[PDB]
């Protein structure tokens, strides 16, 4: 039914530019939106950026000044998520998952009901 | 330096109630509706609450939440084994436009 | 002779929606991209004549407002029906005072029951709202309006 | 038997209101001194049932909601009732697509029906409003509410 | 029935303080505000600053940085309007009419239906 | 310097039609409602026109008025010779907080 899958792990370098993608099946893709959440070996998680599955709208953390690029393919059925200039902090394992809500406006409310497995990404010498 | 701050830990006898906090900023949990998550160690997060009191429907009832003032409360009647897990609240922001997620909390029966 | 038909609908009559699990629309091309909330499963109620029907059984090709069809607005290659109705339209979580507001709560213009009708048994109720309000859904929402002027 | 009078309530039932030549009040003491939309002669009516009466003809002091009677507060020692009603309340101009907005548009709190009632036939019915979006008055004012829980 | 009446003319010096009255009758005096206008020989109508006859509520015109005071009398039913430090430009007719509406919130709405016959007040030497 | 700008003075013959303008800058006229007032020489104003369009219940229907966009327009259709009068329109202005009048139109029928 419902899934989400993820690409493969991936090693790079001081400076790189990763993109990892998340497909989703089971379900209307537009219908929803699409999150993506990093979480570092010991942390918590902490939200990177949202998608709008049906008009591409976006929206980012302020935490990158720009280094963080979400996008989607419709046809395909997965996002993209993009990240440059990686320092030995990227090192986290990258979640994708579906969005339930998402309003910004203060009475906001949104939630993920189905996750990726997630991508480890690293960043080493 | 999480925004929404949790204990890091808790406990309770097999079958006892534990009880989770998760205090906000009059910005965060104040206005806005808050989420729980569990995670498993080395697995994907999975929702538990949602709308500050709202269970999907795989959750059993021991899981209950609510969000009164500032601060938001997670907690489980008959602790199981099978709960050894981090907890996360998570809610947004409009001081720092973001959707904050809460420190985690290791609960343990022990 | 029976009661007048729920298919049937007149200015001024009195329109009872209940929205089981009503989740949350970011924009909602019927309402010019705006938020919207939707139900899978709601419920028309004509409350002076007491007729009512689930609204994925409704053939809304063939509902009538004062005697001629309803208006019918095809976005994003979607029909979608429009039921006017007087001022702007009052829904609050079912069974509690907690209540929503609409997108334009703050001007003077009315709103319309918007539904998605796929020809068979598929039908989505559309609602007005300004955000999250009520939550991020499922939400059980009842609303209430009173039907408008026949639109030209 | 007759139908339920118009003086016995039950929450979830549909109240439509008439407020002619209905004039802007700026400070509303049941309204926790917050603007009001007032007229000398409103009607009310019950849209379930088809019953409805005069405002300056009910004597507010025996009618019922729930079984039982309507909650009143005294401010400026004269004597307001409450008709509680789940969500805002919704108005508009009568025969007209222009609407008005209560004060709390913006908020999840709902509304109720104030009446001021002197002993005798002399009623004014209160509806919130946030300013003058109708004008100053006189003019012809209809709203429509759901009866709501009954107070504590 | 409704009347409004205002005090005699007023004849002063650069530099006074003129107080005129304005007596309404024939409604209830607190269901409506009142406001003042003073119109000069060759001139328009100028508002001056209403009065809340309820709660006493008071708005004024930014033309004068400090000089006009309203005040009501609900037990006499009468309300007083004071000028300070006059010149020869305070001389015009000042008129004491009932306010319908008053709403300063972007939809605002307000009509004077009910008018004295005003007062002259004349600034010479 | 009147803020709503009217006409100085407009005339007819006897019987004809005469339209009276009023402009405003948008923080007047465009969002607030309009009242219109008539002096005769010497005398108080009078009540014309209210909330845009409406008489009070001493006017006769020779007098009509509407707003559009940023300008409202008083009309009187059969003008009388007592209508000698000098008339003004009002409505509330948010950038300067006043209820400002229009400067003034005298009508005269000849």
């Amino acid at each position: 039914q419902v899934q989400i899958v993820q690409s493969g792990a991936e090693v790079k370098k001081p400076g790189a530019s990763v993109k990892v993608s998340c497909t989703a099946s089971g379900y209307t893709f537009t219908r929803y939106g699409l999150v993506w959440v990093r979480q570092a070996p010991g942390q918590g998680l902490e939200w990177m950026g949202s998608i709008n599955t049906g008009n591409a709208n976006t929206i980012y953390s302020e935490k990158f000044q720009g280094r963080v690029s979400i996008t989607r393919d419709t046809s395909a059925s997965t996002t993209y998520m993009e990240l440059r200039s990686l320092r030995y902090e990227d090192t986290a394992v990258y979640f994708c998952a579906r969005e339930r809500g998402g309003s910004v406006v203060e009475p906001a409310a949104h939630y993920m009901d189905v996750w990726g497995n997630g991508t480890t990404v690293s960043v080493t010498s | 330096q999480s925004v929404l701050t949790q204990p890091p830990s808790v406990s309770a006898a097999p079958g006892q109630k534990v009880t989770i906090s998760c205090s906000g900023h009059s910005s965060n949990i104040a206005n806005n509706y808050v989420a729980w998550y569990q995670q498993l160690p080395g697995t994907a997060p999975k929702l538990l609450i949602y709308d500050n009191d709202k269970r999907p429907s795989g959750i059993p009832d021991r899981f209950s939440a609510s969000k009164s003032g500032t601060s938001a409360t997670l907690g489980i009647t008959g602790l199981q084994t099978g709960d050894e897990a981090h907890y996360y609240c998570e809610t947004w922001d409009s001081s720092l436009s973001l959707w904050v997620f809460g420190g985690g909390t290791m609960v343990t029966v022990l | 002779a029976p009661a007048r038909p729920i298919t049937n609908w007149r200015s001024g009559d009195v329109v009872w929606v209940t929205l089981p699990s009503a989740e949350y629309a970011q924009s909602q091309s019927a309402m010019g991209s705006h938020p919207a909330y939707w139900s899978e499963e709601a419920t028309i109620i004509n409350v002076a004549t007491g007729q009512r029907a689930a609204v994925s059984s409704i053939k809304w090709d063939q509902v009538t407002l004062n005697g001629k069809a309803l208006h019918k607005e095809t976005h994003s290659g979607l029909v979608y029906y429009q039921l006017p109705l007087m001022g702007k339209i009052n829904f609050w979580q079912q069974g509690t005072t907690k209540a929503g507001y609409t997108y334009n709560y703050n001007t003077t213009d009315s709103d319309s029951l918007w539904v998605w009708w796929d020809g068979g048994s598929k039908a989505y109720l559309y609602i007005s709202t300004y955000t999250t309000m009520l939550g991020a859904g499922p939400v059980n929402i009842t609303g209430l309006g009173a039907v408008g002027p026949n639109p030209v």
